[PDB]
């Protein structure tokens, strides 16, 4: 969940 | 794939690093004499194990966040596919942190910056993992013996992150092209500044994997004796990366 969000 | 393209890659990486490094070096050097007194150190050694793991995990997570942002500004990274961006960061966010942290370690008194001030490893006794702590201080120590420049740290940490041998990468060759360009930029810069002697002295690729491993192993031991504290008080990102 979290890392995907920080990357977009 | 050209001498000026490479000279220019160097600057962008160096620049990406300065914009993402979290603590300024000057400040870390100012603070070296701001050392924790014996009463304070006792304060820390008498905090509970779980309060102390939770604090350490929050700091690490702050630090890892800057590493992501470094990744995003890294020439080439964002042009990879999201599978491989995630793979690379899962593998190497922490390794990068293990290198960055040597700016905050003082070799003269064997201390490390933490929550305002410097302390030795006895500061962390409450964690119950002194083999890990002292591997981290020994790693920081061995890096401090190379007297890195910031430019050197930028270039080398870019290489840690951009490793084409990570399991799980789909577009493997696009990572090799990016790696290779960065291998060159780094080596060119060491050639220009007369620093190729440091190559032989750099840590074996094994060493960063080992410390990342000890971290995961001690985490599991802790988690297993405090499942709900991890579940309820540990930063999501920490858990994403390390569980
Ligand atoms: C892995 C756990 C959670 C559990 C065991 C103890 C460690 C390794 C503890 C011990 C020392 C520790 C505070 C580490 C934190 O992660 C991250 C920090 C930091 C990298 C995180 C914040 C950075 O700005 C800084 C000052 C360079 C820290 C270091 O100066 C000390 C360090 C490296 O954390």
């Amino acid at each position: 969940k979290i890392l995907h969000r920080l990357l977009q | 794939a050209s001498l000026t393209e490479i000279e220019h890659l160097v600057q962008s990486v160096c620049k990406s690093y300065r914009e993402t490094c979290q603590l300024r070096l000057e400040d870390l050097l100012r603070q070296r004499s701001n050392i924790f007194s014996r009463e304070e150190v006792t304060g820390y050694q008498r905090k509970s194990m779980w309060e102390m793991w939770e604090r350490c995990a929050h700091h690490l997570t702050e630090a890892i966040q800057y590493v992501v942002e470094f990744a995003k500004r890294l020439s080439g990274f964002m042009e990879l596919c999201q599978n491989d961006q995630i793979v690379l960061l899962k593998a190497g966010a922490m390794e990068v942190v293990l290198v960055r942290m040597c700016r905050a370690y003082n070799a003269d008194n064997r201390t490390v910056f933490f929550e305002g001030k410097y302390g030795g490893m006895e500061l962390f006794r409450a964690l119950g993992c002194s083999e890990l702590i002292s591997s981290i201080f020994d790693f920081s120590h061995s890096l401090s013996a190379l007297h890195f420049s910031e430019d050197e740290i930028a270039l080398y940490t870019a290489l840690v992150l951009i490793n084409a041998h990570r399991p799980g990468l789909q577009e493997k060759r696009k990572v090799e092209q990016l790696q290779y360009n960065l291998e060159l930029a780094f080596h060119h810069h060491l050639c220009k500044t007369h620093r190729q002697s440091i190559l032989a002295k750099l840590p074996p690729k094994g060493k960063l994997r080992s410390l990342c491993s000890q971290h995961v192993e001690r985490l599991q031991i802790f988690q297993h004796l405090h499942p709900i504290v991890v579940q309820a008080a540990f930063p999501p990102l920490y858990k994403e990366l390390f569980s």
